[PDB]
């Protein structure tokens, strides 16, 4: 979630 | 002019000086904010809380972990934690002492350079270097080769090295860590009947996990025994006093690490990814890597993890190839020991990146002088 | 101007109590009653004066009832009287510390703030609750720093009672739990009981109550001291004597034996539900420091009865959980305390607080209301 | 000879047959024995305060009344399906199946999840469903007729909690309903005079500045009361659990995080299909408010202040007048579909052997 | 709560009769109460205390015939205390004997609530024992009330015993 | 969640209503006919026959797209030629008048009343009352439903 | 409340 895209 | 180090892991910050066999500050890395407004006058009522204070008065303060999966998310909370560490626990001004940092591999260069920039522009540190949380564990072990598997509360990675030469193409990383395990534990507890949804209850579940959770060789046999008999039902007390009983969940939890299909992830387990990484390297060094593989960081202190990993890697690899695990008792602080050793070394001094270099070249320098 | 001594006022359904700070005992305590009727019709009185009045044609009425203001006009008249006759103070050169129930609404809060800032041209004002002050009045020294903050306060006002599980100076807004008993209802019940057998109304009832009403660990296993020794049949006189009978022995049991008057749940079960609704990591402390307040609470053996009941309940629950599990847990320790403060702990705590210099800063300034208006304070 | 439908709920219970669009009977589960519609005075129990069951004997009495008074069948073999929350402790469903297989035959039940039931009811194969009952609510995603089983979400604040908060607000105002009675009247006035605020600040300013929004409601006894900001505030206490005393992000943020935890290639198909179920979801202004909250949360978390491409979101929430009985309709449809094959069910046999373990055949 | 337990829902013996209980007591008169010797746990004083306590209660739910027996005993004690106000020892005993031998047969007939005041009787095939036990219980309760309220000081009823009659058990005076 | 007043989506409709004949580029974007007709009304006032001047000035009317100086000068000349009229002949003038003319007259009367310090507003209220008593509420409801800018 | 622990 905190990868600016995926996860 | 003695150097220091501060491993800011997703579970707890381990900060301490160099040339020491054990750290000083072992304090949890959480920021708590009061749920209510507060009306008392002259008795605390601070607008924020950090460290053991949060864990103590957690029943009211909503908690937040600033860094997740090793990437930072709240820079304000991170710098607040750093200030609390440097000015309250260590009781030292970093203006007259360097600061060795730590970071996980395959992390955002933006995150790393922002960390360096804030550390240089806020604390006026003279020098600031970073490194991996695995070469430090290797140094602490005192070896010069082998593969290292870290399972910090945020991430879980494995890295091979041979005679000091790393192998980036063989490094492996995964987002599985203690937080997903605690979430799965809360889910299976709700399945049992016990509900845990808040942050203080999450910390209680994490404490339960640290206290009573093991692994076994035959997961199916253990499940059958737990479903047939009750020899595994273990009791645990809570601050309220109402004791509770837990069954097969204690060992069903780490099966997520050993079988991510439980939580939903599609990637393989630690054994399969370690075998793949080893296979990516050359056979002449695989022969030795199989003979000395070390474990480090939290999430691996479970009892029996060595036997399961040994059996799995032996079944996945040929039999004639001997295998030996290295899981000492001083693993939770292995990265700190490695950082202290490296800071105490002599040649490493020349590698310290100072203030003028950053001021004249900008943050981009960190991507060259370091790994 | 934050340098003089602040005035501490506390209105209530039963008794209004006002005085100054830095004092060991409160001042101007009286039952909060007003009496009134070229032409002005301004001749009125309050307190013991109003009580002694009504013989020459002066009406009477209670401004606040059920724990909520009802008539702002009479409330302002009462405040003006008490502030310009009883206390020869100046509302400008002194800061004010007012107390309101935890259920007071923002409309009434801002109405009071306005009628105090505008009509009385005050300078510094601070509105608070009774729970935190009553709790602060618990400890004795207040400086050793070994005091505790996590507590479960229960205030039994003369009109309404309630319970608040405070935790580290952070009041709770959900676990709050009220109850309309523990007030004048007990007096009305004792009066209805007396008017049935002995015709000789409510003054004598409250008098005999404050004189002799006590509790007993049981009632049916009790009543035996009465059946055996007639000495319990005291003789109280005002104007002749009256047979007490068993009012002194039955009245306070209304709490532990509810649904006797105008249904509810006993107090031990209520406080247990309150503590359970509260988070889990604060119950060990909430059960520890259970402080009381309100005159109607300062009974003879209230603390022992409540402690025994709550202890047996919690022990039964934990024993159920244990025998279900099979291990052995550490029996939580419940305690109760009331050290010469449950009577007027609110004013004592308010003064102890106001003694700090931070009070002058936490107050509201006149310019604040002038520029922002009457929308300064909304809720705790 | 068709199966029966029974979605035993928190406070309500609806029953019909294997195929019936509208439920044949519906009555509150409030409780010789008065279980049934006789509530119109004996003791009041309300056993199922949440998805859990406490007075299993009173639940058995209620089921007996429903099967013998509202219904005129007492079979042993007639399949009847059930409903329950997603992560309801196994003990509840175990006791339910045990009593329904011992006191009666009912060979084959196959209890299911209200989420997938309502999904069947709407006749869909993908999307997210947010059930909002009286004692609990849950959120379940689905993609291409497949359940995830790992992003399901539970949330124990709805209905009863909003009613208690409204009672506390009316107490703050002065009006008190401490009696065990009048709870149904407060529920009626809530479902009658309530609506979500599309703009909370606007509604607050309106209530503080204008005399409108203040309504007068009568009571069965005869007296009248006045209602104000509570009307538009109780949906906020639903939206803001911290106001009630629970530490949770809420509803919009909850579903947003639940979807973000999924795979990107599915996220779109979830923003395009969103269904609801439960009477608690019938609060006026709830769907559009939730849509706006989701849009704002996306704008904040992802774009960080770039409205250049916000219109290219394509969110389409779904709502209908039959969300009150979507679970019932879905149970009926599934019963009519599976009434042919008895293998998928759990017959009265194979119960004494490993009956409890047979219940594990549904949820791996 | 204020409604204490009957302390009789046990299984020491089988003295149950349809909806009443004829366990041992101190009823010196005749009736269906089987003989006994235990002179420690007297149900008479237990019921007297239960009634004196519940005189102020305002809630009482059904708890089986063992509780209906205590409810009937409390109602009879209240009726006796109310009807024996203006009398002396002689008049008290006279009124007690009248109420005992009065037109008070097995319960269920008109004079009480529809079904909550008492459960369905079992007079068919047991009316003899039912009436015997009812008469014995009525006589014992009347004698106990007379000995408690109408103490040896005849012509002067107990002040508290009479003041505790202003309330009706379950608020079912009529 | 947060509060940001999302409005970029589902834009409102403002110019769709209140059809605009402003696309002329004459007397509204260049201010030519207004400057040609205002001296005529001034000369009419000077000579005395102000009714014909008012009638000629009421022929063309500007709009409220963006310009306000020209319309303010128009309203000033209007108030002037109105104050220059006596207390009689207004009934005849309004009876021998159209409907849109009366609507524009009432609109300008209101726009003038919006600034009492710069005008008198007494003769304006008198004219409004006379128009109402002559025509009726139709003119008021028509001007209240006219363009929001004029 | 009816979860044998929390709630
Ligand atoms: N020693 C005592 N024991 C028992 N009850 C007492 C005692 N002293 C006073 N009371 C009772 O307390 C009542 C007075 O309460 P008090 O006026 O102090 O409450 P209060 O602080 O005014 O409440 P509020 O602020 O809500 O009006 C009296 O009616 C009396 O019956
Ligand atoms: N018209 C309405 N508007 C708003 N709320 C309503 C309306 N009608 C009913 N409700 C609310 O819905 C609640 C009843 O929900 P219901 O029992 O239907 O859920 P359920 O299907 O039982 O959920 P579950 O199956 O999870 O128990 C009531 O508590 C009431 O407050
Ligand atoms: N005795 C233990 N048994 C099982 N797990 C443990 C134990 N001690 C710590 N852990 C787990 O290890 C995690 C701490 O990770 P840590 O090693 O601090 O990461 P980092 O190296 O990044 O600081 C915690 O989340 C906790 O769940
Ligand atoms: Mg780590
Ligand atoms: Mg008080
Ligand atoms: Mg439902």
């Amino acid at each position: 979630p905190a990868w600016l895209a995926t996860c | 002019t003695t150097a220091l180090v501060c491993d800011n892991g997703s579970g707890l910050v381990k900060a301490g000086f160099a040339g020491d066999d054990a750290p000083r500050a072992v304090f949890p890395s959480i920021v708590g904010r009061p749920r209510h407004q507060g009306v008392m006058v002259g008795m605390g009522q601070k607008d924020s809380y950090v460290g053991d204070e949060a864990q103590s008065k957690r029943g009211i303060l909503t908690l937040k972990y600033p860094i997740e999966h090793g990437i930072i998310t709240n820079w304000d909370d991170m710098e607040k934690i750093w200030h609390h560490t440097f000015y309250n626990e260590l009781r030292v001004a970093p203006e007259e002492h360097p600061t060795l940092l730590t970071e996980a591999p395959l992390n955002p260069k933006a995150n790393r350079e922002k960390m360096t920039q804030i550390m240089f522009e806020t604390f006026n540190v003279p020098a600031m270097y970073v490194a991996i949380q695995a070469v430090l564990s290797l140094y602490a072990s005192g070896r010069t080769t082998g593969i290292v598997l870290d399972s910090g509360d945020g991430v879980t990675h494995n890295v091979p090295i041979y005679e000091g030469y790393a192998l980036p193409h063989a490094i492996m990383r995964l987002d599985l860590a203690g937080r997903d395990l605690t979430d799965y534990l809360m889910k299976i507890l709700t399945e049992r009947g016990y509900s845990f949804v808040t942050t203080a209850e999450r910390e209680i579940v994490r404490d339960i996990k640290e206290k009573l959770c093991y692994v076994a060789l035959d997961f199916e046999n253990e499940m059958a025994t737990a479903a047939s008999s009750s020899s595994l039902e273990k009791s645990y007390e809570l601050p309220d006093g109402q004791v509770i009983t837990i069954g097969n969940e204690r060992f069903r939890c780490p099966e997520t690490l050993f079988q991510p299909s439980f939580i939903g992830m599609e990637s393989a387990g630690i054994h399969e990814t370690t075998y793949n990484s080893i296979m990516k390297c050359d056979i002449d060094i695989r022969k030795d890597l199989y003979a000395n593989n070390v474990m480090s960081g939290g999430t691996t202190m479970y009892p029996g993890i060595a036997d399961r990993m040994q059996k799995e890697i032996t079944a996945l690899a040929p039999s004639t190839m001997k295998i030996k695990i290295i899981a000492p008792p001083e693993r939770k602080y292995s990265v700190w020991i490695g950082g202290s050793i490296l800071a105490s070394l002599s040649t490493f001094q020349q590698m310290w990146i100072t203030k003028q270099e950053y001021d004249e070249a900008g943050p981009s320098i960190v991507h060259r002088k370091c790994f | 101007a934050s340098f003089n001594v602040p005035i501490i006022m506390d209105n209530g359904t039963g008794y209004s109590k006002l005085g100054y700070a830095g004092n060991d005992a409160p001042s101007y305590v009286f039952p909060t009653v007003i009496a009134t009727r070229a032409t002005e019709d301004l001749d009125f009185f309050i307190g013991n004066d109003a009580l002694k009045k009504a013989s020459a044609g002066y009406s009477l009425d209670y401004p606040i009832r059920h724990g909520q203001i009802e008539n702002w006009d009479h409330m302002e008249r009462f405040w003006q009287q008490s502030l310009f006759k009883y206390l020869r103070c100046e509302p400008e050169d002194h800061y004010f510390l007012l107390t309101e129930p935890p259920l007071n609404p923002p409309e009434n809060r801002e109405n009071t703030a306005e009628i105090m800032f505008e009509s009385f041209n005050c300078a510094g004002l601070y509105i608070a609750v009774q729970a935190v002050l009553a709790l602060a009045a618990s400890w004795t020294s207040s400086k050793v720093t070994d005091r505790s903050l996590t507590g479960t306060v229960v205030d039994s006002g003369d009109g309404v009672t309630h319970i608040i599980p405070v935790a580290e100076g952070y009041v709770i807004g959900s676990s709050i739990k009220t109850m309309p008993l523990a007030g004048r209802d007990v007096t009305y019940f004792v009066q209805s009981l007396l008017r049935d057998r002995n015709e000789p109304s409510l003054k004598t009832a409250e008098r005999i109550k404050e004189e002799c009403c006590y509790v007993c660990p049981d009632i049916v296993k009790e009543f035996s001291r009465f059946d055996r020794e007639p000495d319990r049949y005291l003789k109280y006189a005002s104007s002749t004597t009256i047979d007490v009978g068993f009012e002194r022995f039955l009245a306070p049991e209304i709490f532990f034996n509810p649904e006797i008057a105008s249904f509810l749940t006993p107090l031990p079960e209520l406080v247990d539900n309150v503590v359970q609704s509260s988070p889990i990591d604060v119950r060990k402390g909430l059960y520890k420091n259970i402080v009381l307040s309100g005159g109607s609470t300062l009974f003879k053996n209230f603390g022992n009865r409540l402690q025994r009941d709550l202890k047996r309940i919690v022990d039964e629950r934990i024993h159920r959980s244990e025998m279900l599990s099979g291990a052995k847990s550490g029996g939580v320790d419940v305690n109760v305390i009331s050290h010469k403060r449950q009577r007027n702990a609110v004013w004592f705590g308010g003064s102890l607080l106001a003694q700090t210099p931070e009070f002058g800063s936490y107050c509201h300034t006149k310019a604040d209301y002038e520029e922002y208006g009457a929308s300064i304070a909304r809720r705790y | 000879s068709a199966p029966i439908v029974l979605d035993n709920g928190t406070g309500f219970v609806k029953v019909g047959y294997a195929k019936d669009n509208f439920p044949r009977f519906q009555f509150p589960s409030i409780v010789d024995v008065m279980v049934g519609d006789e509530a119109e005075l004996l003791q009041v129990k309300y056993p199922m305060e949440n998805g859990i069951i406490r007075d299993f004997e009173e639940m058995n009495q209620l089921w007996d009344y429903t099967f013998f008074e509202k219904l005129k069948i007492d079979p042993r073999g007639r399949k009847i399906l059930l409903t329950e929350p997603p992560m309801n402790p196994v003990a509840n469903r175990e006791k339910m199946c045990e009593t329904m297989f011992e006191r009666y035959g009912f060979g084959g039940v196959y209890v299911a999840i209200q989420a997938v039931l309502s999904l069947y009811a709407q006749g869909l194969s993908s999307g997210v469903v947010v059930d909002s009952g009286d004692g609990v609510t849950h959120i379940v995603p689905v993609y291409e007729s497949v359940v995830l089983n790992h992003l399901v979400g539970r949330l124990d604040v709805a209905g009863r909690d909003a009613t208690r908060y409204l009672i506390s607000l009316l107490l703050r105002k002065g009006y008190a309903f401490n009696r065990t009675a009048d709870f149904e009247t407060v529920r009626e006035m809530k479902e009658k005079l309530c609506y979500v605020s599309y703009d909370l600040e606007l509604d607050h300013k309106l209530s503080e500045e204008t005399t409108v929004l203040m309504r007068n409601y009568t009571l069965p006894d005869g007296r009248v009361i006045k209602v104000g900001s509570e009307r538009y505030e109780c949906p906020e206490c639903l939206f803001q659990p911290h106001l009630v005393g629970s530490e949770q992000p809420g509803l919009s943020e909850f579903i947003f995080d639940t979807i973000q935890a999924a795979d990107v290639d599915i996220r779109k198909y979830l923003y395009r299909a969103i269904v609801l179920s439960g009477g608690s979801s019938m609060y006026a202004g709830l769907p559009s408010r939730l849509e706006k909250e989701i849009k704002q949360l996306w704008f904040e978390r992802v774009l960080h202040g770039d409205p250049a491409r916000l219109p290219n979101f394509k969110v389409k929430i779904e709502d209908a007048p039959r969300r009150r009985h979507a679970v019932f309709i879905g149970g009926a449809v599934l019963a009519d579909i599976m009434a042919q094959n008895d293998h998928m069910w759990v017959s009265k046999a194979e119960w004494e052997e490993y009956g409890v373990r047979a219940l594990d055949k549904l949820g791996p | 709560m204020p409604a204490y337990h009957s302390s009789f829902l046990s299984l020491t013996d089988v003295p149950t009769t349809g909806n009443i209980a004829m366990l041992p007591l101190k009823t010196k008169f005749r009736g269906p109460a089987y003989p006994a010797d235990e002179s420690q746990m007297d149900i008479i004083d237990e019921c007297i205390g239960l009634f004196r306590a519940n005189c102020f209660f305002r809630n009482f739910e059904i708890k089986g015939p063992a509780d209906r027996t205590l409810i009937y005993g409390t109602l009879f004690i209240s009726e006796c205390l109310g009807r024996v106000n203006g009398l002396n020892y002689r008049d008290a005993e006279r009124q007690l004997n009248s109420l005992a031998l009065e037109n008070f047969s097995i319960p269920g007939s008109a004079g009480f609530p529809l079904n909550a005041l008492y459960a369905p009787p079992l007079s068919p095939q047991d009316a003899e024992i039912m009436r015997t036990y009812l008469t014995q219980f009525r006589q014992e309760l009347a004698y106990r009330l007379l000995s408690h309220v109408y103490a040896t000081e005849k012509d002067h009823p107990s002040k508290w015993w009479t003041c505790f009659s202003k309330r009706r058990f379950m608020n079912k005076a009529l | 969640f947060r509060t940001l007043d999302v409005d970029s989506i589902t834009e409102p409709v403002l110019t769709e209503q209140d059809i605009f004949p402003i696309r002329n580029e004459t007397a509204e974007q260049v201010q030519a006919a207004v400057s040609q007709l205002i001296p005529q009304a001034r000369s009419a006032i000077q000579t005395g026959n102000a009714l014909q001047g008012l009638k000629t000035l009421l022929s063309y009317v500007p709009y409220g797209n963006d310009v306000q100086e020209v319309r303010t000068q128009y309203l000033n000349a209007f108030v002037d030629v109105l104050s220059n009229i006596r207390a009689a002949d207004i009934p005849a003038f309004v009876k021998e008048c159209s409907t849109e003319e009366i609507d524009n007259i009432v609109n300008f009367i209101y726009r003038g009343l919006a600034n009492p310090q710069a005008y008198n507003s007494s003769v304006l209220l008198n004219w409004h009352e006379k128009v109402v008593e002559i025509s009726g509420i139709g003119c008021i409801v028509r001007v209240l439903n006219s363009r929001p800018d004029l």
